[PDB]
């Protein structure tokens, strides 16, 4: 009932890059939700891509940004318990 | 106070922009497997 016209991979991008200038703003809360909201249009891209050396990169990029939200999610659960 | 130094535990892997630029022009088990972990509350 609804075509998947656009790029996931380019939109989890834009996301990301999001995340990243507020990460880099200290903006932690924001970035992290940035961050979650990108990684789940990578996922899909990911999921969905047929060229191995795009999935490879795809992949490696992903691990990256999952490994950096994951950093602001303890850092977040520490400020909330204390 | 109003203002703290950013911990030494989230300076050190700070991304810079350049990581997200130049990827695309506008095995997956165990990361979607995080990713699940990762959005809860």
């Amino acid at each position: 009932s609804h075509m998947s016209t656009g790029d996931f991979l380019t939109k989890g991008i834009e996301l990301v890059q999001k995340a990243i200038d507020l990460d880099t703003a200290t903006q932690y809360e924001e970035a992290y939700t940035a961050y979650y909201n990108g990684l789940d249009y990578l996922m899909l891209a990911l999921k969905y891509e047929k060229n191995p050396k795009s999935k490879d990169l795809i992949r490696a990029k992903f691990t990256e940004y999952l490994n950096r939200a994951e950093q602001l999610k303890k850092h977040l659960e520490s400020e909330e318990a204390n | 106070h109003m203002l703290q130094s950013t911990p030494q535990n989230l300076v050190s892997n700070a991304p810079i922009a350049e990581t997200a630029m130049g990827i695309a022009e506008p095995p997956d088990d165990d990361l979607q497997a995080r990713l699940n972990t990762l959005k809860k509350q």
